[PDB]
Order: C-alpha cells, then sequence, then structure tokens
C-alpha cells in the first residue's frame, strides 16, 4: 500500500463537512483499524479525492442501518491505501485506523452518489486526578509512588495496591467521602481491574499488550470484548475517560453466563457456580453438557478425581473435564474444570 | 438569570505555609501567615505575637518565599498564585498609613502544559539573583531578578527528568546550583544542575548524581559553613557534599514520614522535623570536624523533642519558641524547653489559634432564643477531630486590663467629692477585700480607716446623706463622703457573719441565718427599721429603690420565693421557680421598658417574672439553658436602659426592644462577675472579672462569630439534630492498630472510649463472609462509632460500635410514617479490601430514649448506601446506582415501595416538596419527581458534564447550586416555560463563579435574626456552606434590578480599589479549570460590595457618579453618595 507519514489532527469542538462512504454501516472504536475494499468507481474516485486532499473519512455509527440515520460517528484517517487493477475492475484497498468522534449536527447526500455530512468534532475530554483540588501542599512530595513492582509471584498484589490507596487518598480525610468510594474514580485503579479480570478470561501478556494510557486503554478493552451493537454505541456517548472505564466494568460484570466459543449461543454454566474449594475455572454444577471417555485419573494432578472428555451438545468440541471423585468420602462429587478461553461470557438475559 | 449573591462570613483558618523574616522593619522578627487568600502580618515579641497586618490578596497563595536583594534593608516578599500570579511584595508604612505596595507584578502561566502533580514549587537563589519555578513536567521556569524587571518576564529551560520530586538551591556556590531528586525507571536519583542566565540553560553540576533510598523525598540546603544537601525519607537521612557522604537510619523516624521541615540556626547546625501524626524531631549537626579550617560533619544524630499539633508548616521564631501551624488541626505556639524532660516531651504549648479545619458536615440548630440559630461543625481529623459550636454574639472591647486572683465580687467606690463617677473600685477576695483608687490607670491599693483591712465585706457602695455603708462579715462599717471616717457600726443583732447582705440606696440589709433585718440609712449613723425571722434559710434577698415597695426572700432548702415589704415582714405574693436548686441571686429592673424581675440558680438557668409599680407579681414562668456553671446577676448602666447582665459559663446579655427579651451570648471564654463603672477614662463603662483575670471596656457590634471547641480525639463525619431528645447524634471513626496477640488496640483515648454508656452492635443479621487475605500485623483498621453526644453539656451520653469493616455513611434523624418517636437512622456499608465495589450494606434504625441506645430495625440491602431524606414520613436511600423509597409499616420494619434505576452512583441526595436532585463525583445533575397518584417515580430534567463535583444543594423549584472541580460554583436553572420537550428535559448552567475553596457541606438556615421586618428582606433565602479551609459562605437570591445595580457597582469598584499584586478582579473570579476557562456570571462579589464601607469619600464620589440610587422611577442620578451606602450596610446585615 501507499506509505503515509503526516498526521491529521481536525481541531476540537470545530464544524466541519465530510463524505461518508455508504458500504461501512457499523459502529468504528477510535484506535480501531477498519480496513475495507471498495470496486464502484464512484467510490474508488472519492477514495482517491480524500487520499489526495485529507487522507480522511468519515463513518456514522448508525443504530439502525434501515434508517440510516446516526447521532453520532467516527473520523477515519486512511493508514495504508492501496489500489489493485484486477478481474478488469478497479479494486481501492484502504487500511485506516480511528481518530476522531463526532456528532452528525447535518445530514446530507451528494449528487454524486457519495452523502457528505456536517458534524462537530467531540472533545474526547481527559480528567485531573481527583485529589488534585483537595491535595496537601506539604504531601505533594509523597504522591511519586516507588514504581510498579509487578510479579506473578505476588499474584493479588494485595499490599502494594493498599498502599496506594494509602498514600494516594491520604487527603481523602478531609472530605465526607471515604478513600475507597475514590478508588471507584480512580482511572489507575479501574485500569487494574480491568487487567486482572480479563486475566481470567484469557492467557495474553498483559504487560504489553495493554497500554498505560487511559484513553487510548478504554478505547481497545470497548472494541475487543464482545458486545452488541447498542451496546457500542452507549460506550460511544461517554466523552470521558474515567466514566468510559466505569461504563465498561457495567458491561463486564452484568454478562455471568459462561456460553461456549464457536457456538456462541449455548450456555454451558453460570459464574454464581464456582466451586472455588480448590489455569481452569472449576464448577460445581454444570448442564448442557456430553460426557464421553473413561475416568483415566493417571497423572490427574488432581488427587480422587478421575476426568472424562467433555462437548456441549453440538459443538463437539473439548471444553474441559468434569472431575468424578474416586473415593465415595470426597467432595465434591462432580466438579467441571472447564478451559478459560473456552468460554465467552455474556449477559445473563 | 439566577442573580446570587455570595458573600463569606468567617475567614479562612487552615495555615497552609508561613515564614518569618524582615519584612515589616529592618530590626524586628516578622512572622507571615498564609491562610488561602489571607495573608497576616505579624511582629514577633518576647511574649508572643503581636498582630500588625491582614491583607487579603485577589488569589490562593501556593508560593511565598522572602529575599533580601543587595540594596535594600527589609526583605521584598514573592508571592504566588495557583492561577499563576507572580507579584514581588514589599512592606511600606508612613506613620499611621500601611500599604503592601507591589515592585513588580506579571503573569507565569505557559499557553500549554499539564500542571505537575507533585504541584507548584517556588525556590529562591540565596544570594538573590534568580528564582525557580516548577510548574509543568520537564520545564524548570527561570525568573530573572533585576531593577528593571517590572514585569516578571520569565524564561523557560529544559528538564531531561520528567518527575522530579523536590528541588532547592545550594548555598556557598560561585553560579547558582540547584540540587533535586528524581524518580526515573532505575529508582529514585539526587542530580545537581548548574544555572547560567546568560547562556540560559544548564550545565555541568558540582557534585554527580548518587543513589539515594526509594522513598527519598525531600532535600535540605544546608548553609555554608557546612555546605551540600541533606535527603530524609522515612528510613534513612543522608548528606552529601560530594566527596563527604554521611547516612544514618534511626529507629525513630521509622514509625511515620517526615513531611516538613525548618532550620533554627544561621549557620544550620540545628533542625527541626515534623511527621504525619505529629512527633517533632530534631536534627543535629556534628561541626567538630574543623581540621583545617573546613567546617565538616561527623555525626547525624537526631533527637525527638516530643508530640505536638499536627504539623504543616512549623517556624522557630527567637527565644526558643516554635509556632506549629496545621492545615487541619489547630495553630500552635510551642517553646523547645531543651534541659525539662518533664515527661520525654521537652515542648510544652504557650499559646492556640483557632481553625475551624476541614469542616466534614455541618448542622444548623435553633436551641431557642428565636432565630440565632447556631451551627455545628465536625471539624479537624485523626487525633484532635472537634465539635465546633458558632453564634452571634456581641464582642466586649476591653479598654483595660487588670489581673485579679479571682475576685469574688467587685463594687465601685468614690474617693473624692461626689461627682456622678467612681474613682476606686473595690474588690473581694476569698477572705479579704482590696480596694484600689484608680482614677485613670492607677493600680494602687490603700485601704481606708473606714474600711476594715480584712473583713469579707459583699456589698460597698454610695450611701445616702453623703455617707458610704460597707456590709461586712463581722460589721457594717460606715465612712461618710466628705470626712471619710467612720461614723458608726450597727453590728449584727446575734454577732454572726452575714452570708447575704444587700445594699440600697437608703435601706441595708443584713441577712444572719434563717433572720434579717433592714436599718434606714441616716446621716453619719446607723437606725434599725425592721428585724424579722423568716421560716427557712434566706437563700438571697436584694432592695431595689429611696424606699423600696417590695422586697423579696428567698428560701436555701426549699427554692421558694416570697414577697415581703422593705420596712416590714408582711407577705405579699410566693412562687417556685423549679425547686431544683437554691437561687444564686436576683434582681428587677426596667430591661424589657417594664419591671420584669429575674431570679438566677446554680443550675444555669433563669426564672423570670412580670411585676408592677405599686403591688403586682406576675408568674411568667420560663426557664432557658443559659449556661453550664453558676452564674451573677447585675445591671448595667451602659444600655439601652437598664439591660441586665448575667454572668455564667458562657455570659449572656438580656436585650429587650420592647416586649421580648433575648440572652444574646458575650463574646468571652468566661466570666465570673462584672459591675458598672464610670471611670474618669472610660466613663460609662464595665468592669468584669473573669475567672482568671479581670477586664474593663464595653461593648460593640454584633460582627463577631463566636466559635467553642469540643474535642473528641477521633474523625468526626456526619452530625444531626434530634429536638425531641434534645441531643446530636454523630458519626466518628478512630484508627486503632491491629494487634499480634489477636485484636486490636486503641492508640489514644478518644471520645468513643470514654463515653458514659457504651455498646457493640452483635445483630450479624449475616453470616459467613471471607478474608483470605489475613489482617496482617501492623495495619491501621478504621472502627466506626455513633455518638450521642448532649447539646448544652457536650459529654458523649452513648458510644455505640458497629461491627467489624463497618463504614457508616449516612445519617439523619426523622420520624416515619404515623410514628410518634424520633429515630435516628444510619445508612453504613461493608468494605473489605478484596472487594472492590461494596455489595452488603445495612438500614439500622436507633431510638435513643431513656439513654440507651437500642435497635428497632436492621433492613439488610444488596449495596452500599450514600445519602438517605426524608418524604413526609417515608425513607428515601440510594443502594449503589438505585434509588429506593422506603415506607414506615406499622409493626416497626422497613417496607420497600418504589425504584428508580439510575446509570450513575445515586452520590449526592436533596430534595424538597416533591422534587429530587440527585448526583454523583462525576457532576451529573439529575432531577426527579414523585407522582404521589401513581405511586412512582419519573425523570424529569439532566444535565451531565465530565467534571469533579464536590456538593450540591437545592435553592428553589428551579435553581439548583453545587460546588464543582477548582473551587468553583455553578448554578443550573430550569426553564419550565419551554416550547419543546427538550428545552425544559435539559438544565441550563446559567450562574457561575470561582470561590477560591473545597465546599464540603452546604445547609440551610442563616445565623442572623429571623425577623421578617413586615415588608421583608432584599435577599430571599440563605445558604450557607463550609470549605475544607474552614470559612463559611452564604449563598442568598436577589432581584434581577438588585442585580443589575451591583454588578455596575462591582464593575465601577473594580476601577477603583487597589489590589495587592495588581490582579484583575474579572480574572480572579472567572470560572477555572484545567480544560477551559470563562468568565463569571449570575453572582455578585459579597466581599467586594461589602468592601464599599472602609474606603475614602473622594473614592466613593468617583464610584457612585451614576445610578439610580433608590431606584430608576426616582431617577435620582447623582444618588447622593450615600444611598449606596445604606443598601451597601443593608446587604451587609444578613451575616
Ligand atoms: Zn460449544
Amino acid at each position: 500500500m501507499e506509505e503515509f507519514h503526516g498526521r491529521t489532527l481536525h481541531d476540537d469542538d470545530s464544524c466541519q463537512v465530510i463524505p461518508v462512504l455508504p458500504q461501512v454501516m457499523m459502529i468504528l472504536i477510535p484506535g480501531q483499524t477498519l480496513p475495507l475494499q471498495l470496486f464502484h468507481p464512484q467510490e474508488v474516485s472519492m477514495v482517491r479525492n480524500l487520499i489526495q486532499k485529507d487522507r480522511t473519512f468519515a463513518v456514522l455509527a448508525y443504530s439502525n442501518v434501515q434508517e440510516r440515520e446516526a447521532q453520532f460517528g467516527t473520523t477515519a484517517e486512511i493508514y495504508a491505501y492501496r489500489e489493485e487493477q484486477d478481474f478488469g475492475i478497479e479494486i481501492v484497498k484502504v487500511k485506516a485506523i480511528g481518530r476522531q468522534r463526532f456528532k452528525v449536527l447535518e445530514l446530507r447526500t451528494q449528487s454524486d452518489g457519495i452523502q457528505q455530512a456536517k458534524v462537530q468534532i467531540l472533545p474526547e475530554c481527559v480528567l485531573p486526578s481527583t485529589m488534585s483540588a483537595v491535595q496537601l501542599e506539604s504531601l505533594n512530595k509523597c504522591q511519586i509512588f516507588p514504581s510498579k513492582p509487578v510479579s506473578r509471584e505476588d499474584q493479588c498484589s494485595y499490599k502494594w495496591w493498599q498502599k496506594y490507596q494509602k498514600r494516594k487518598f491520604h487527603c481523602a480525610n478531609l472530605t465526607s467521602w471515604p478513600r475507597w468510594l475514590y478508588s471507584l474514580y480512580d482511572a489507575e485503579t479501574l485500569m487494574d481491574r480491568i487487567k486482572k479480570q480479563l486475566r481470567e478470561w484469557d492467557e495474553n501478556l498483559k504487560d504489553d499488550s495493554l497500554p498505560s494510557n487511559p484513553i487510548d486503554f478504554s478505547y481497545r478493552v470497548a472494541a475487543c470484548l464482545p458486545i452488541d451493537d447498542v451496546l457500542r454505541i452507549q460506550l460511544l456517548k461517554i466523552g470521558s475517560a474515567i466514566q468510559r472505564l466505569r461504563c465498561e466494568l457495567d458491561i463486564m460484570n452484568k454478562c455471568t453466563s459462561l456460553c461456549c466459543k464457536q457456538c456462541q449461543e449455548t450456555e454451558i454454566t453460570t459464574k454464581n457456580e464456582i466451586f472455588s474449594l480448590s489455569e481452569t475455572l472449576t464448577v460445581y454444577k454444570a448442564c448442557n453438557l456430553n460426557l464421553i471417555g473413561r475416568p483415566s485419573t493417571e497423572h490427574s494432578w488432581f488427587p480422587g478425581y478421575a476426568w472424562t472428555v467433555a462437548q456441549c451438545k453440538i459443538c463437539a468440541s473439548h471444553i474441559g473435564w468434569k472431575f468424578t471423585a474416586t473415593k465415595k468420602d470426597m467432595s465434591p462429587q462432580k466438579f467441571w474444570g472447564l478451559t478459560r478461553s473456552a468460554l465467552l461470557p455474556t449477559i445473563p438475559d | 438569570m439566577s442573580y446570587n449573591y455570595v458573600v463569606t462570613a468567617q475567614k479562612p483558618t487552615a495555615v497552609n505555609g508561613c515564614v518569618t523574616g524582615h519584612f515589616t522593619s529592618a530590626e524586628d522578627l516578622n512572622l507571615l501567615i498564609a491562610k488561602n487568600t489571607r495573608l497576616e502580618i505579624y511582629v514577633v515579641t518576647a511574649e508572643g505575637l503581636r498582630p500588625v497586618k491582614e491583607v487579603g490578596m485577589y488569589g490562593k497563595i501556593a508560593v511565598m518565599e522572602l529575599f533580601r536583594p543587595k540594596g535594600e534593608s527589609k526583605d521584598l516578599l514573592f508571592i504566588l498564585t495557583a492561577k499563576y500570579n507572580a507579584c514581588i511584595l514589599e512592606y511600606k508604612q508612613s506613620g499611621e498609613s500601611i500599604d503592601i505596595i507591589t515592585r513588580a507584578h506579571g503573569n507565569v502561566q505557559d499557553r500549554i502544559g499539564r500542571p505537575s502533580e507533585t504541584g507548584i514549587i517556588g525556590i529562591i537563589d540565596p544570594e538573590c539573583r534568580m528564582i525557580g519555578l516548577r510548574l509543568y513536567d520537564g520545564l524548570f521556569k527561570v525568573i530573572p531578578l533585576d531593577r528593571d524587571n517590572k514585569e516578571l518576564k520569565a524564561f523557560n529551560i529544559r528538564l531531561e527528568e520528567l518527575h522530579v520530586i523536590d528541588v532547592k538551591f545550594l548555598y556557598g556556590c560561585q553560579a547558582p546550583t540547584i540540587c533535586f531528586v528524581y524518580q526515573d525507571p532505575q529508582g529514585r536519583h539526587v542530580k545537581t544542575y548548574e544555572v547560567s542566565l546568560r547562556e540560559k540553560e544548564f550545565n555541568k553540576g558540582p557534585w554527580k548524581q548518587e543513589n539515594v533510598e526509594a522513598e527519598a523525598s525531600m532535600v535540605i540546603a544546608v548553609p555554608e559553613p557546612f555546605g551540600g544537601a541533606i535527603i530524609i525519607g522515612q528510613e534513612s537521612i543522608t548528606y552529601h557534599n560530594g566527596d563527604k557522604y554521611l547516612a544514618i537510619a534511626p529507629p525513630i523516624i521509622k514509625q511515620s514520614t517526615i513531611v516538613c521541615h525548618n532550620r533554627v540556626d544561621p549557620n544550620g547546625s540545628r533542625y527541626l522535623l515534623g511527621d504525619m501524626e505529629g512527633r517533632l524531631f530534631m536534627l543535629l549537626l556534628e561541626k567538630e570536624e574543623q581540621m583545617d579550617g573546613t567546617v565538616t560533619l561527623k555525626d547525624l544524630r537526631v533527637e525527638l523533642l516530643g508530640e505536638t499539633s499536627i504539623a504543616e508548616c512549623l517556624t522557630y521564631l527567637d527565644n526558643g519558641v516554635v509556632f506549629v501551624g496545621s492545615r487541619l488541626g489547630d495553630s500552635q505556639l510551642v517553646k523547645l524547653n531543651v534541659d525539662s524532660n518533664e515527661q520525654g516531651s521537652y515542648v510544652v504549648a504557650m499559646e492556640t489559634f483557632t481553625n475551624l479545619g476541614p469542616i466534614v458536615d455541618m448542622c444548623v440548630v435553633d436551641l431557642e432564643r428565636q432565630g440565632q440559630g447556631q451551627l455545628v461543625t465536625c471539624s479537624g481529623a485523626f487525633k484532635e477531630g472537634s465539635l465546633r459550636i458558632i453564634r452571634n454574639g456581641i464582642g466586649i472591647h476591653e479598654h483595660a486590663s487588670i489581673d485579679l486572683p479571682g475576685i469574688k465580687g467587685l463594687w465601685p467606690l468614690r474617693s473624692d467629692p461626689n461627682r456622678e463617677t467612681d474613682d476606686t473600685l473595690v474588690l473581694s477576695f476569698v477572705g479579704q477585700t482590696r480596694v484600689l483608687m484608680l482614677n485613670g490607670e492607677e493600680v494602687e491599693e490603700t485601704e481606708l480607716m473606714g474600711f476594715v483591712d480584712d473583713q469579707q465585706t459583699f456589698f460597698c457602695g454610695n450611701v445616702a446623706h453623703q455617707q458610704l455603708i460597707q456590709i461586712t462579715s463581722a460589721s457594717v462599717r460606715l465612712v461618710s463622703q466628705e470626712p471619710k471616717a467612720l461614723v458608726s457600726e450597727w453590728k449584727e443583732p446575734q454577732a454572726k457573719n452575714i452570708s447575704v447582705a444587700s445594699c440600697n440606696s437608703s435601706q441595708v440589709v443584713v441577712a444572719v441565718g434563717r433572720a434579717l433585718y433592714y436599718l434606714q440609712i441616716h446621716p453619719q449613723e446607723l437606725r434599725q427599721i425592721s428585724h424579722t425571722e423568716m421560716e427557712h434559710e434566706v437563700a438571697c434577698l436584694d432592695i431595689t429603690p429611696g424606699l423600696s415597695p417590695l422586697c423579696a426572700i428567698g428560701l436555701w432548702t426549699d427554692i421558694s420565693a416570697r414577697i415581703l415589704k422593705l420596712p416590714s415582714f408582711e407577705l405579699l405574693h410566693k412562687e417556685m421557680l423549679g425547686g431544683e436548686i437554691i437561687p444564686r441571686s436576683i434582681l428587677m429592673t426596667t430591661f424589657e421598658s417594664s419591671h420584669y424581675l429575674l431570679c438566677a440558680l446554680g443550675d444555669g438557668a433563669l426564672f423570670y417574672f412580670g411585676l408592677n409599680i405599686e403591688t403586682g407579681l406576675l408568674s411568667d414562668r420560663k426557664k432557658v439553658t443559659l449556661g453550664t456553671q453558676p452564674t451573677v446577676l447585675r445591671t448595667f448602666r451602659s444600655l439601652s436602659t437598664t439591660n441586665v447582665f448575667a454572668c455564667s459559663d458562657r455570659p449572656t446579655v438580656i436585650y429587650s426592644s420592647n416586649h421580648k427579651l433575648v440572652f444574646s451570648n458575650v463574646n468571652l471564654k468566661e466570666v465570673n462577675y462584672m459591675c458598672p463603672l464610670n471611670s474618669d477614662g472610660y466613663p460609662d463603662s464595665l468592669a468584669l472579672a473573669n475567672n482568671s483575670t479581670l477586664t474593663i471596656g464595653t461593648i460593640d457590634e454584633i460582627q463577631k462569630l463566636h466559635i467553642r471547641t469540643v474535642p473528641l480525639y477521633e474523625s468526626p463525619r456526619k452530625i444531626c439534630y434530634q429536638e425531641v431528645s434534645q441531643c446530636f447524634g454523630v458519626l466518628s471513626s478512630r484508627i486503632e492498630v491491629q494487634d499480634t496477640s489477636g485484636g486490636t488496640t486503641a492508640l489514644r483515648p478518644s471520645a468513643s472510649t470514654q463515653a458514659l454508656s457504651s455498646s457493640v452492635s452483635s445483630s450479624k443479621l449475616f453470616s459467613s463472609s471471607t478474608a483470605p487475605h489475613e489482617t496482617s500485623f501492623g495495619e491501621e483498621v478504621e472502627v466506626h462509632n455513633l455518638l450521642i453526644i448532649d447539646q448544652h453539656t457536650f459529654e458523649v451520653l452513648h458510644a455505640h460500635q458497629f461491627l467489624q469493616n463497618e463504614y457508616a455513611l449516612s445519617l439523619v434523624s426523622c420520624k416515619l410514617g404515623k410514628d410518634p418517636n424520633t429515630y435516628f437512622i444510619v445508612g453504613t456499608a461493608m468494605v473489605y479490601p478484596e472487594e472492590a465495589e461494596p455489595k452488603q450494606g445495612r438500614i439500622v434504625v436507633f431510638q435513643y430514649s431513656d439513654g440507651k441506645l437500642q435497635t428497632v430495625a436492621e433492613k439488610e440491602v444488596k449495596g452500599a448506601v450514600y445519602s438517605m431524606v426524608e418524604f413526609n414520613g417515608k425513607l428515601l436511600a440510594s443502594i449503589n446506582s438505585t434509588v429506593r423509597l422506603y415506607e414506615w409499616t406499622t409493626e416497626k420494619e422497613l417496607r420497600t415501595e418504589c425504584n428508580h434505576y439510575n446509570n450513575i452512583m445515586a452520590l449526592y441526595l436533596k430534595t424538597k416538596g416533591d422534587f429530587i436532585l440527585v448526583g454523583d463525583l462525576m457532576r451529573s445533575v439529575l432531577l426527579l419527581a414523585y407522582k404521589p397518584m401513581e405511586g412512582n417515580f419519573e425523570e424529569i430534567a439532566r444535565d451531565f458534564n465530565p467534571n469533579w463535583m464536590s456538593a450540591v444543594e437545592i435553592l428553589d423549584d428551579d435553581n439548583f447550586l453545587g460546588a464543582e472541580n477548582a473551587f468553583n460554583l455553578f448554578v443550573c436553572q430550569k426553564d419550565s416555560a419551554a416550547t419543546t420537550d427538550e428545552e425544559r428535559q435539559h438544565l441550563q448552567e446559567v450562574g457561575l463563579f470561582h470561590l477560591g475553596e473545597f465546599v464540603n457541606v452546604f445547609c440551610h438556615g442563616s445565623l442572623v435574626m429571623q425577623n421578617l421586618g413586615e415588608t421583608s428582606t432584599p435577599t430571599q433565602g440563605s445558604v450557607l456552606f463550609g470549605t475544607v479551609n474552614g470559612m463559611i459562605g452564604l449563598v442568598t437570591s436577589l432581584s434581577e434590578s438588585w442585580y443589575n445595580l451591583l454588578l455596575d457597582m462591582q464593575n465601577r469598584l473594580n476601577k477603583v480599589i487597589k489590589s495587592v499584586g495588581k490582579i484583575e478582579h474579572s480574572f480572579w473570579r472567572s470560572f477555572h479549570t484545567e480544560r477551559k476557562t470563562e468568565p463569571a456570571t449570575g453572582f455578585i462579589d459579597g466581599d467586594l460590595i461589602e468592601s464599599f464601607l472602609d474606603i475614602s469619600r473622594p473614592k466613593m464620589q468617583e464610584v457612585v457618579a451614576n445610578l439610580q440610587y433608590d431606584d430608576g422611577s426616582g431617577m435620582k442620578r447623582e444618588a447622593t453618595a450615600d444611598d449606596l451606602i445604606k443598601v451597601v450596610e443593608e446587604l451587609t446585615r444578613i451575616h
């Protein structure tokens, strides 16, 4: 593709009229790449004109595709642009990354075929520290903490974080609210909560796979975690980093049903029944599961625990093993040690 | 369109930095104390601090350091504002007029840049050749110091170190070098740079970078004789001088972290240190290594001087006196008795400056007396949290002060021919009676021949027929006026010691045992007039003349008052003033435009009565809890006509206009006795003797906020008032340390471990729970308590201790449903360190009756209760994000009735009538209306904006007041006349202001009289608010015409009154925020308008060269320059 070195940054709270390609009808969160392939001659000409002019495009996040009405959208800068001449049809391949979010003030359609709309760049504002207003002057020197010691041996890292909400929010005693309430509005403490919770859904290396900037971090997690379109629009409404993170936890603790991967339609178990008496997720009870094979207890790390192969009902894929007791006086009798990555939690409706 | 008016009622009292130096004169040792927007200049004297000036600067004092450049005698003063306003002040006094002139001023804010999380740092070259400023990350702002730099033009210098903790300027260097500690991925390091002004950049430092401990936070520049820097953290104290390196790890500073320091020696041989808790260390520099002239160190021993207040900025005055400032405690003046070793604590308190501190929550109470509503705050934190009671008490202006050994009574005396004045004051000791003739300010005392040297005389006044009879325990001694010699002595018939003696114009009454004897006054002679024996012991008697129409007799063992003829014993009327205790004194005068009589007892209540002229005795039964100690009644001529003074443990003055008597407070800690005296120097004055000393003076206006403190030794959080039980309910939290043996131990005896009755909440409505991360040793657990404090004695009657991990949040006193009992209700929440958002909460309903706090209901909720209110007999609570309304059943159990689901955390709840206002910390104001017909909630309006709200308040059905980030105030408004749904469903932010303080709590009511005034008042309503620093504001609405007039007056005053630092008022009050800044609108500054009464008359004539004065209909364009003064005075009367 064509290498691009310039950076485009539209002024915040500044109205602008730009055209939007009609092929894309999905919500594109900022920081998420949206590669496509335009074949119509009008689309190719519009793409070429945009690349030569500003290498920018608009994508209105329509609540309903049929209505084609959107109250907000995202501007995309073409990071990569390529032209292909195959099968006698010109194909324009653009790998663009969303940059800004704009609210569509006025909608219009051009005569050429594309639709040009006038929108105002919504301000994705950033808030300062909640203690900046009430911080004691003498205590300012004790707010630069001592690096961030992170290790898998510490696991919970309970001791270090208990010292964070005791040196960062000491000044909370001057206000009517406690420190543990302010810790619910702390950007780094929030990013802490998403990070450790996501390590309960995948085996990713959160050290470098996730950013340190709250704004950039909030965008990609909202894109990465699987939700419906209406929820994606809802998070797009928020213009603040902390409020967006707060909404994320609600769209992340209201998804209890551990549905299968691949399936994405059947319900394996629920988060309520978690046999945490003794990696893998242990569930005391399970349903809609098929057990096959033999209770092979060889090398069974879990003693008095014989396991057999498992499948959902149709997905037929291995998602774990229902450990069975090898002794009469053994509890629990049957616990399913399902794999963390084999399930995709969804809202329990 | 809001048309408000915000005015302060109490100046900020939290010291955020103090420093000494020669400022007012080249010989004095001035102490300057910044309190937030108030700069206070004191002169340090031998006996303490002498106030000099109190100057108000338009901004937040963030940096304050004195420097003396060459060519000057008195130091200048560089003051920086949190809005980045820089000025170089200089003291300038001409005989009696004092002005703080500005040598240079400017703005040092950069166009773009994130302010450093470690805050603004301001440092000055020891040689006074430059000023260093750290305002943004990686940008060191240098201000050159020259005589022609009137604009304060600075230039930036690049720092490659983004995270810099503390920067300071080293001593004794050729070029101006800086030493600082910075955080880098390797850890923490100390680096030195050399500043070159001509190069406008840094160079190689004097000594190379080193490694310090991971906590080393603050740097101290040692002076020239030693040279170098001292870096202290929490574990170690080090000294770096290049080739010299000393380090210690004392085990004393391990407990807490040192946060403030000071230098006590000109050569830097001793230093003071202060940590969080408030223990005052002392670092000593050993200068014994003078090997070859260089004064190098030998050791770095650290001493401990004992505990003090929670220190925020130490300041060592001369003669071993230390000013221990405190942001959240009381500022103190202690003395370093380095030799005493009382209990190991060298420090002894010498003075104490009051501080309303971090007001967390406040209530407005109405303990009788009509209006004059007292204000109760939960001030302080940690080991000095307290309750502050604030009133409007008239202040006593003492023209002179004389020390007395607790005189048991002072009476006037004339040492000259009668000139309608008294030039002698006769005191009364425990057994003796010292009298001193003081025509002016004389202190010499000489006993006269007519008065016994030591006879315990009680009454000594001017008798009729040119004489004076002093009644003593042994006998009454009569001395003539001009001869001044004894002429007669009519002793007691039984020669007994008269406990109570009454002296009148022409009658002398002596009470011996249960009998009394009245003698008429004869010229230079004594003649008995009547003798009688009362049924019981005479508690007190008095005669109020020539001849008293009636006399009063009191019962000591029965507390019964009888009325008998003065020259006889014929009973007239009888009454009983409760009978609790024997009366202390009685009196009768025309204070209320009628012959009203009063009787004061030793319970701190006074019984009033209405007496006719010839013969009339009414009841007028009314007992007011004036005080907590025995009283004393007196009449002072320096009043409207006579009034009445009641000395108690809170002195009160009986002020009455025509028919209503009010016990107005007197601004004094304690008054023992008082008596009028027409001294030659101060005619028609009042001499009042206190429990320790005595003063002579007069009274003044009501412009005084008397503050009484009640310590709790723990942090108070919330408070409410219960009128039925007459007690306060206050939450408190004590930090107690975990013990290795199993359990926790309290650090100090607080108000929850020293209560009368104590209970522990054993109602475990839930079991199990988890805590895999066990509570390790040394951890501090915050245990909560509910205290039931009295209202006129202030003792903890009950102290209820909640469960483990029970953070109580809300507390409301209200009566629910049809129940006649007034219930305490507390909404708690279980917090565990493992879980982020609490899941289990409780609503507990106490009923404090008969001195016991019995639980009535204990409701369990799935969440946390943040705020609670009442709806005419229903309980509205905010469980996490939901908003629940509870109906109180007849079987004493809370029953939910309706639910409204909010996507935000319902954190602030403020309701009136049927409208509900909900908000959270992110400033998302939401409105609700409760429809009784449907019995469900409805959402009326919204206002969402990312910012840090601090407190919200209802002003009216349409206007909603609330503070927000950067110490700003906003007012939202709903336009019910909007044509479309969207316009009326969105709140319009109309009012904006920059108060300059972090508002904590809002409340209704006012501290002034509730007099209707027939035609109402210019200001409609009143809302008080208390801030972190400690001020008390007042926001009141205004009319459109008044708003326009006051706005134009403010704009005219902005061009007349000069401000220190030449800061524009419109910029100071501009709505300030990190992301945007807009001018203030809809708010009228109260201080500026009130400042119209102190400027000179020509300034007024310039300000009032236009307008309409009374109204535009009457024109009066000249305005007479005085109607505006009347308007400003009427505005000032609101507080
Ligand atoms: Zn499946």
